[PDB]
This record gives structure tokens, C-alpha cells and sequence, in this order.
């Protein structure tokens, strides 16, 4: 669960950092 | 992997950029 | 867009839950 | 694109699943 | 709605904090 | 409805509290 | 606190899964 | 309860549906 | 990391509680 | 500090108000 | 606003990540 | 104001950084 919660925040963060580039999320 | 790299320790913005396209 | 920007934030949260272990690419 | 399809109309979970790996 | 959809997401987060231990029903 | 009341105008915490149990 | 943080994510999740049905959150 | 069921272990989407109206 | 995740939720919360007043976040 | 005060134990709404402007 | 309200929520999340240890003031 | 600048046009991370301490 702790990992699940972290991923949610990772994804928001990648979203802001990467911008027009987009990103991949692979756990 | 990003879970390995960024959920055990906090990843800087520069680090997260590694996972952009 | 701004409206488009706010929406994307919610899209990725939703993809995160829906895709689960599979993961995803976000390309806008 | 996903922005095109799902920010103009609400996309269901099933529709969103199409963008998974 | 889409705008309505995005707003609902924020409504439930707010109800979560406001209602606390009481909890809530979300009916749209 | 809550969607009706609070997505057209901003609802305060006090207004939102009305929808608690 | 760990439980408080989890509930926030639960509620977002229920919101997406349930859709027009709506949901109840009772801790 | 959902806290019991879904905050100690991750609940699938199918599981969460149990808490819809 | 646990602290990082908590701050994100703190900030959303301060945002709702404080309203027009605004707030300061200092960790 | 707020991290000290509110990330080890849950802070009420009244408590959080201490950090408003 | 409502649109302005939803946007602010996303602004503070973004400032939180961007500012990091520095922190920030939110004044609207 | 930040609401003025960044809710009318999208503000980059660099623009947002201006509002840090
Ligand atoms: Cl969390
Ligand atoms: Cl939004
Ligand atoms: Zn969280
Ligand atoms: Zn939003």
C-alpha cells in the first residue's frame, strides 16, 4: 500500500515536470 | 525502475526528468 | 489551454488507478 | 489523442484502459 | 460535463477533510 | 444536489459540512 | 496519519470507479 | 470496513466497487 | 519519503481551510 | 513547524488554521 | 470563480513540488 | 498575482519557481 500511494504522487510529479514531452510510468 | 529509485528516497526534479519521453 | 492542463492532471491519476501493474505512457 | 478524446467528453474507466500498456 | 467531472473530484477530497471521522455519502 | 450547489458557486467548508454524515 | 493519507486516495478512487452511482465513505 | 479492507492491502477496482451506491 | 507525501496532503488541506487568507508552507 | 505538528499526528481543521495568513 | 478555485488547488500542488525545502507563501 | 498569471495561461515550473521562498 505504501508503494501504491507513492506512485500516485510520482505520476502527478512526472506530469508537471515533463510537460509537452509526456512520460512513461512503469512499475 | 522509478518505484525503486523514487519511492525509497525522494527524487529531485532533475531525477524525475529521466522518466520523461 | 489551462482547462486542458487541469484535465490532464486528472487523466494521469485515473490512468494510474486503471492501468495498475501494467503502467502507461502519457503522450499529449 | 487522449487529451482530445477525454477532456472534451468524460471517458469511462473502460475507455481509459485503452491507453494502458 | 467534463468541467463538472473535474469539479466532483475536488468536492470529494474536500468532503473527506471536512467530514473527518463522520464520513459521507457522495450522490451526484 | 451537491454538484448543483458547489460546482456553480464555490462552497465554503461550512456549506460542504452539510453533506457529512 | 498513514491511515489519513490512505483515505484521501481511497476517496479519489471510489469517485472514479463508481461514477454516476456515487459512493459512501465510512471510516 | 473499507479502511480495514483497503488500507492494509491494496484493493482492486472490483473490490472498491463494493463501496459504490 | 513518508514526510514528502504528507506535505502534499497538508498543502491541499491548508488551501481549503484558509481560503481567501492564503497560507504559508514552511518545512 | 507544521511538518513536526501535523505529519506525526493528524491535525484538526482548527489546528491547520494556525498556518493561514 | 469555481474554475479559479479548482486551478488554485493545482497551483499549490505544483508550488509544493517546485519549491521543495524552500517552501512558499500562497496569497490569492 | 499568481492566480492572475497562472490560471489564465499555463505557468511553467520556472515561472512557478518565482513564488517560492
Ligand atoms: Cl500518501
Ligand atoms: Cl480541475
Ligand atoms: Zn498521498
Ligand atoms: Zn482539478
Amino acid at each position: 500500500v505504501n508503494q501504491h500511494l507513492c506512485g500516485s504522487h510520482l505520476v502527478e510529479a512526472l506530469y508537471l515536470v515533463c510537460g509537452e514531452r509526456g512520460f512513461f510510468y512503469t512499475x | 525502475g522509478i518505484v525503486e529509485q523514487c519511492c525509497t528516497s525522494i527524487c529531485s526534479l532533475y531525477q524525475l526528468e529521466n522518466y520523461c519521453n
